[PDB]
């Protein structure tokens, strides 16, 4: 049971970490690119 | 003088003539903005 | 939270006021905010309100407290608040009472932390000038007060002057979106007309150079913007300038401009 | 009592709504006629609610002038938005139409204190909105201005 | 070839979901008592809040499928109930299992979603819903790991239809006062 | 009443709604009426509240069709004259 839960835990702050990492990285990328035309 | 809009008759754009006095505001128009001979326009005056 | 600000709501809270603020706050037209907003009311929020709230389930915190009670005011964390928006009952029997009670709320938010930020409504004008008495109320830290009945009267003198003006004000201060209409009537002109909202932004290094006139055409004909210690409106013959325009992706080419 | 240091101001005792007092002001030559109401908050039942300002509003509209009243600029105060409504007989009036988009108020015959309300919000994000909207109605009312109307709470 | 029951054991599941409860609420404590007096975390709490409630519309999606499935799974209840208290029932075979293996999946990654979207974590573990998922999921596990079967606390699955109002106002279905007393009361 | 409707069960309809909602004079076909006959609480502490409520009822009627014949009761002169102070109200065509 515990094994099972912390699991899931783990599953998703990394699924959660890695989606946000990405959306951070698309959004430094839109933002860069602009301003130049 | 800095004009914000125009205060354009309700049935102005319409084709049948029409005795209505009511119009409407138009704020911001663009450059291009098609222009009504019967208009007033909201402007700013300089001077004391 | 380390980050995040937040703003603490209170007064005059009911489901329609809620309603309205959180839709003119929370807009699809204004920019991504960052700031939470918690309202702080003694009386516990109806079905309607709840499902309101539970809507806004990120954005969104209550707590049941009073504003005169200072331990409240910590639990909500009034300290480190960003601001304090202090709504008001405008549809009141009598403006003296509603006034009065505004005053003691801000005579108790400003006795518990005299360094915070103070938005509030008022309905008399002789009551905003016993707010500006007030020791720790200071206008040039941020500390406003909406008078409703001094700006319902300058918009209606000034639609008196130009006749649709007060609409033209109302609708360049609130925000809305794009809306257009196939059918060729006043109102498809009438809803590109109020898409515009007003904002500011600081002017370049040339235009502050140049003139007025000068950069304000120049704007208006390549930037597509119309620029409107003190205020100066539209003078004559670094700094901050007020545009009107569709959104604040238009205003800010202008601090760009080469 | 506060309007007293005001030049070219009269006052005409009646009823705002008899005709013969609006025909004596040339209420026809007149660049803006306001109607505003007092003690419209204390009425509280939109049955009960705002007679008297769309009641004066359409007398005036139905005046003949040996030219008809249709033609005189007026605005009107209102503190419940669904009887603008009211102010026009040419409109498509609807409850479920939001105010804005109200005939009476797109062409400015009409105000409510309920479109002020968002101001708050941007009062939040740029206070200089605020300022800007303060001296651009009142005529560039100047802080100094309002301490001096604060402490003699007259005009000097 | 389809025999009977015969020895008895169920402290096996009991004692599994004991332990997923009292030692996650042991861990809260202990970690609370040593921050005491010392004796991108916002960021993901934030995207986990949004999933949540129906603000996306993978959030809508979600929140549909937690009341689908929550109502499989007290069908799928029912239908256990007509079996036998205490069963053996091989995995590969019943084609009830797998779908039940699947509704507990789905239900505890939501339980560990919910979990980093929660505010208070102490509180989160003593919620009706949290103690539902941790007397029902752990118990499922372990009778397919020993491929016998106990009707344990399946019963609890039934606790799942009283965050039927909320999951409808998230979907801005219910926006009446009368609607939602309604619906809260004859969800409880 | 609803004892008293069913005594006219082919003579006599009732609704509920509000004058001043103009879905629910849509809702009686209103526009294809002969005519709308306004009673009045003629035993009201306030005349002059009954009066205004009346002509406020009148309003609305006129701004949804202005082109029906409308018969009301009246308790006071002047509430009178402001009634035929309204735009839309013209005594040639029925109005009274
Ligand atoms: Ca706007
Ligand atoms: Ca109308
Ligand atoms: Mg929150
Ligand atoms: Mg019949």
């Amino acid at each position: 049971g515990p094994a099972s839960f912390l699991v899931s835990l783990a599953s998703c702050l990394a699924l959660g970490s890695g989606l946000t990492a990405c959306r951070a990285r698309r959004r430094r990328l839109r933002t860069a690119a602009l301003r130049p035309p | 003088m800095l004009c914000f809009g125009i205060y354009r008759l309700r049935d102005a754009h319409l084709s049948t003539p029409s005795q209505c006095t009511k119009r409407y505001v138009i704020t911001n128009p663009p450059y291009e903005f098609e222009l009504v001979p019967t208009d007033l326009i909201f402007c700013l005056m300089q001077f004391d | 939270v380390s980050g995040r600000k937040h703003i603490v709501v209170c007064g005059h809270i009911t489901l329609e006021s809620v309603s309205n603020f959180l839709k003119a706050f929370l807009h699809k037209a204004r920019d991504d905010v960052n700031v939470e907003i918690v309202f702080l009311h003694n009386i516990s929020p109806n079905l309607e309100l709840e499902a309101l709230f539970k809507r806004h389930f990120t954005q969104v915190e209550f707590y049941q407290g009073s504003v005169l009670n200072p331990h409240d005011l910590a639990r909500v964390k009034i300290e480190s608040a960003d601001a304090c928006l202090i709504l008001a009952n405008k549809y009141c029997a009598d403006p003296d009472a509603e006034d009065a009670s505004n005053i003691m709320r801000v005579i108790s938010i400003k006795n518990y932390h005299p360094k915070i930020r103070i938005i509030t409504q008022m309905l008399q004008y002789h009551n905003k000038a016993h707010l500006l008495n007030i020791p720790s109320w200071n206008w040039k830290e941020g500390d406003d007060a909406i008078c409703l009945a001094e700006l319902k009267l300058g918009f209606i003198a000034q639609s008196c002057l130009a006749q649709g003006l007060s609409t033209m004000l109302a609708n360049l201060f609130s925000m809305r979106s794009f809306i257009k209409i196939e059918e060729d009537t006043w109102q498809k002109y009438y809803l590109e007309g109020v898409s515009n909202e007003m904002y500011t932004e600081y002017l370049s290094s040339a235009f502050v150079g140049l003139s007025f006139p000068t950069v304000c055409e120049l704007c208006f004909v390549k930037l597509k913007l119309l620029m409107i210690s003190r205020i100066l409106i539209n003078p004559g013959n670094g700094t901050l300038g007020f545009f009107i325009a569709s959104d604040a992706k238009e205003v800010k080419r202008a601090f760009f401009y080469c | 009592e506060t309007l007293h240091n005001f030049p070219k101001v009269s006052i005409l005792p009646g009823t705002p709504l008899s005709r013969a007092d609006l025909r004596a002001v040339n209420i026809n030559l007149c660049d803006m006629c306001v109607i505003l109401s007092a003690n419209q908050n204390n009425i509280d039942d939109t049955s009960l609610q705002d007679k008297e300002c769309i009641l004066a509003s359409l007398n005036i509209k139905s005046m003949q002038f040996d030219t008809t009243g249709v033609n005189i600029p007026i605005i009107t105060e209102l503190v419940n938005d669904t009887n603008v409504q009211f102010l026009d007989q040419d409109d498509d009036d609807d409850p479920d139409t939001e105010l804005y988009l109200t005939q009476p108020f797109a062409c400015g015959t009409a105000f409510a204190v309920s479109v002020l309300d968002s101001l708050m919000s941007a009062t939040y994000f740029n206070d200089n909105i605020l300022t800007l909207i303060r001296t651009l109605v009142t005529g560039g009312a100047t802080p100094e201005l309002e301490a001096l109307i604060a402490e003699e709470n007259a005009l000097r | 070839p389809c025999d009977s029951r015969g020895q008895r054991m169920w402290w096996a599941f009991l004692a599994s979901s004991m332990v997923t409860f009292f030692g996650g609420l042991f861990i809260i404590l202990l970690w609370r008592t040593l921050k005491y007096l010392w004796t991108w975390m916002t960021s993901v709490k934030d995207w986990a809040g949004v999933m949540i409630s129906a603000q996306t519309l993978t959030g809508r999606v979600l929140v549909v499928l937690v009341f689908a499935l929550s109502i499989g799974a007290l069908v799928i209840y029912f239908i256990d109930s007509s079996n036998p208290i205490e069963s053996c029932q091989n995995f590969y075979k019943d084609f009830t299992l797998q779908i039940d293996m699947a509704f507990n999946v789905f239900f505890l990654l939501y339980f560990g979603l919910r979990f980093i979207a929660a505010n208070d974590k102490l509180w989160f573990w003593l919620e009706v819903n949290s103690v539902v998922d941790f007397f029902t999921v752990p118990p499922v596990f372990v009778s397919v790991y020993l491929n016998r079967s106990w009707l344990g606390l399946r019963f609890l699955r039934a606790l799942r239809l009283i965050q039927f109002s909320e999951i409808l106002q998230f979907l801005n279905i219910l926006k009446t006062s009368n609607s939602i007393k309604l619906v809260n009361l004859l969800s409880i």
